[PDB]
RNA sequence: GAUGUCGGCUCAUCACAUCCUGGGGCUGAAGUAGGUCCCAAGGGUAUGGCUGUUCGCCAUUUAAAGUGGUACGCGAGCUGG
RNA sequence: AGCCAGGAUGUUGGCUUAGAAGCAGCCAUCAUUUAAAGAAAGCGUAAUAGCUCACUGGUCGAGUCGGCCUGCGCGGAAGAU
């Protein structure tokens, strides 16, 4: 959970 | 090698003793031999930067009381408790 | 300024001056060194 | 290590030493002559038998005293280099000529030919021989 | 794995052996073998060390090379660990490995550090574990 | 006056001098060959510190250095590693041998005019770096 | 937390602190710390001392108490009136006389001895001086 | 052979270990806004909901809603929860 | 004491580290020129760089520095009529 590039 | 002047204690105790460092000087005794041990006053700035040297205490000294030397060896040295001091030194002939 | 009991130099470049009566402690390099005791 | 009496003395001792085996010595001032350079000095003496030691004046005069170069003790103001040359007498002078050309900050203040006081001027004649 | 014993958190990186077992004639059954599983699961969760992970993101930061020191100490004030710096023409690459939890708005504080002329890139790396005070933060 | 490190050989890619010569605005080209005809007489490979005192109208010169005595040494011992502990621990052995002809490498670098005590400066070195010296 | 690890008694009478010390040289080691004043040394102000004085020469050399707290001080609890007995034990203090030498060290240089006992003096409320061994 | 005991109200007075306003040093003080000390007592320094409450919490302000001493100031001034 | 000048070379010692170049740390603390220069006492740098110091040659002219013991002072030191 925490950016655009989706990810955690 | 250490030449220490030093007098015969006009008085000996307590109370005389007190004097003595009062006034900057200090008890010493020299004993040993079949010489009766002699009360003697040195004075203490004098012997405390003598004293200093480690050699001091093994090597012999001399002491001149009435314009005699004596030849003797440290044998005990009693230190003030807390202030560098000497409150009294034990010599042993020879 | 610093006021503390116990002033005392934390560089060379402290100086202990003595003014109007109160020890202190300038420093020509660091301003956060001055100190005032009191 | 403010030199002891006896460490000053050893210092006259050998400067006297260099002097008498010295067939010319050579005052100059290296005030403002870096190391990198006064090392490059002194590598270039080397080569050239030219022993240069930088000495207190007070030492130099006392060790002066009793040697031909007698002349050199006024010769001793400001920083005082001395370059002693052991093999050539014109080879101190033409390193000196060499480095005051590379270096406009190297003032060579006097010179000394067979007890004989020489002038800047003259220190150009020293290098041509 | 679904759901972690310790804060509900996907489990990652952990495998099991079955040496052993036991079974019944008529009670033996696919769901009970399931269910027994799930127990022994949280009783070894609970004895093996369980610590939670924090993303990390692969961060690579275009900085002018007056304001690099200011970067590099904004990177290191996070728990973030520099991996590399590279000089280059024009400005200079620092690559840094940072929590995500910790990359917040931090385009506001790098525009603040370098007049806003420095741009940054991540991609998410790995799950390195996360230091305890803030892994006991996430468990609350 | 700029100084830099670039091993023999590296001169000829762009990337390792290009931040150097871009910051100053000076052609890597012309420095590339330049560089390139020293380090390739030289053996390929090795580093080497050039002074580059560029002046401000596009004006290079570059002075060539002989190569570390630290990567001069370790080549000797034939070691790529160092020594973690100089003294406790020693991670390899250098011959006097070995001394003198890097002594006469680097002889245009120090001032010591005796080669006996250039000999030294490398063993003095040796000691740092945790080699033995015979 | 030095304190006897058993005792014949567990409460002791106040007592009164006089007299000169004992133990006033350097014997153990090459420097020590010397008191010279009187007072009490709590289990707690000596550790904080150790604490400090071994942090200082960075786990080097060789520290020597030459003190213990065998003294059980009884404090009553608070908000409770005279009498009803003597108060139960808090803490263990070790009496202290001037000329005591309260800590020795070896095997450090002698300017960093000096730095370690002060660091160690400040944890103390007796004013103390540095001393070294003398050949008697 | 009696010094009325909590809170409120009316009326205060002082201290300063200063809440605000005034002056200043350092700041991890760009500015705005702070933090922390030093100096300073001239003046100012809420209204209500709940509860007997002091207090506290809450709503809404305000430059700020100081902390204490005064027989926990004040019942031959009031009240009596 | 001040002032002038140098304060280096091997070298950016090895190790480590994203980097660690005298100056985070860790170990070694050597050798050269030599007036003297620490594998560095500081400031500084992301590392560099840069600025000092130790040390040294000049200038200058007479005392100067650091501890020990001790007398009497100073700061620490804010309350309510
Ligand atoms: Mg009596
Ligand atoms: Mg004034
Ligand atoms: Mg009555
Ligand atoms: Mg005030
Ligand atoms: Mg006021
Ligand atoms: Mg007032
Ligand atoms: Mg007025
Ligand atoms: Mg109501
Ligand atoms: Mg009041
Ligand atoms: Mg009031
Ligand atoms: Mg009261
Ligand atoms: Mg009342
Ligand atoms: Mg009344
Ligand atoms: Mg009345
Ligand atoms: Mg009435
Ligand atoms: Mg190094
Ligand atoms: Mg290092
Ligand atoms: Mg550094
Ligand atoms: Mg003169
Ligand atoms: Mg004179
Ligand atoms: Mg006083
Ligand atoms: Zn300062």
């Amino acid at each position: 959970x925490c950016w655009w590039g989706x990810s955690g | 090698m250490f030449t220490i002047n030093a007098e015969v204690r006009k008085e000996q105790g307590k109370g005389a003793s007190r004097r003595l460092r009062a006034a900057n000087k200090f008890p010493a005794i020299i004993y040993g031999g079949k010489e009766a041990p002699l009360a003697i006053e040195l004075d203490h700035d004098k012997v405390m930067n003598m004293q200093a040297k480690a050699e001091f205490y093994s090597e012999v000294l001399t002491i001149v009381v009435d314009g005699k030397e004596i030849k003797v060896k440290a044998q005990d040295v009693q230190r003030h408790p807390y202030k560098p001091k000497l409150q009294h030194i034990d010599f042993v002939r020879a | 300024m610093k006021v503390r009991a116990s002033v005392k130099k934390l560089c060379r470049n402290c100086k202990i001056v003595k003014r109007d009566g109160v020890i202190r402690v300038i420093c020509s390099a660091e301003p956060k060194h001055k100190q005032r005791q009191g | 290590m403010a030199l002891n009496l006896q460490d000053k003395q050893a210092i006259v001792a050998e400067v006297s030493e260099v002097a008498k085996g010295a067939l010319s010595a050579v005052v100059a001032d290296s005030r403002g002559v870096t190391v990198d350079k006064m090392t490059e000095l002194r590598k270039a003496g080397r080569e050239a038998g030219v022993y240069m030691r930088v000495v207190r004046n007070t030492l130099l005069r006392r060790a002066v005293e009793g040697t031909p170069f007698e002349c050199l003790k006024d010769a001793f103001v400001g920083p005082t280099l001395i370059a002693y040359s052991m093999e050539h007498p014109g080879a101190a002078a033409r390193l000196f000529k060499e480095f005051a050309k590379a270096n406009a900050k190297f003032e060579v203040k006097a010179a000394a030919f067979e007890g004989e006081l020489i002038p800047a001027s003259q220190i150009d004649r020293l290098a041509t021989l | 794995l679904k759901a972690g014993p310790l804060a509900g958190y996907p489990v990652v990186d952990m495998g099991i052996r079955l040496h052993f077992g036991s079974y019944h004639d008529v009670d033996s059954s696919e769901l009970a073998f399931k269910l027994a599983a799930s127990i022994a699961f949280k009783e070894g969760f609970k004895k093996a060390k369980p610590v939670l992970l924090e993303p990390i993101m692969k961060v690579e930061v275009e900085t002018p090379e007056e304001n690099t020191g200011d970067v590099i100490g904004d990177l290191s004030r996070r728990r973030g660990m520099l991996k590399g710096q590279e000089s280059e023409v024009t400005g200079v690459k620092i690559h840094a490995e940072v929590p995500l939890s910790e990359m917040f708005g931090y385009a506001t504080q790098l525009r603040s550090l370098t007049k806003g002329r420095a741009s940054y890139t991540m991609e998410f790396l790995k799950y390195d574990e996360a230091p305890s005070n803030v892994a006991q933060a996430v468990i609350e | 006056y700029v100084k830099l490190q670039v091993a023999a050989g590296m001169a000829n890619p762009s990337p390792p001098v290009g931040p150097a010569l871009g910051q100053q605005g000076v052609n890597i080209m012309e420095f590339c060959k330049a560089f390139n005809a020293k380090t390739d007489s030289i053996e390929k490979g090795l580093p080497i510190p050039v002074v580059i005192t560029v002046y401000a109208d596009r004006s290079f010169t570059f002075v060539t250095k002989t190569p570390p005595a630290a990567v001069l040494l370790k080549k000797a011992a034939g070691i790529k590693s160092g020594s973690g502990k100089p003294n406790k621990d020693k991670v390899g052995k250098i011959s006097r041998a070995q001394l003198q002809e890097i002594a006469q490498t680097k002889a245009a670098d120090m001032t010591g005019a005796d080669i006996e005590a250039m000999t030294r400066s490398i063993e003095g070195t040796a000691r740092s770096m945790g080699l033995v010296v015979e | 937390m030095l304190q006897p690890k058993r005792t014949k008694f567990r409460k002791m009478h106040k007592g009164r602190n006089r007299g000169l010390a004992q133990g006033t040289d350097v014997s153990f080691g090459s420097f020590g710390l010397k008191a010279v004043g009187r007072g009490r040394l709590t289990a707690r102000q000596i550790e904080a001392a150790r604490r400090a004085m071994t942090r200082a020469v960075k786990r080097q050399g060789k520290i020597w108490i030459r003190v213990f707290p065998d003294k059980p001080i009884t404090e009553k609890p608070l908000a409770v009136r005279m009498g009803k007995g003597k108060g139960n034990v808090e803490y263990w203090v070790a009496l202290i006389q001037p000329g005591k030498v309260l800590y020795e060290m070896d095997g450090v240089p002698e300017e960093l001895a000096r730095e370690a006992f002060k660091l160690a003096a400040a944890k103390l409320p007796i004013k103390t001086t540095f001393v070294t061994k003398t050949v008697m």
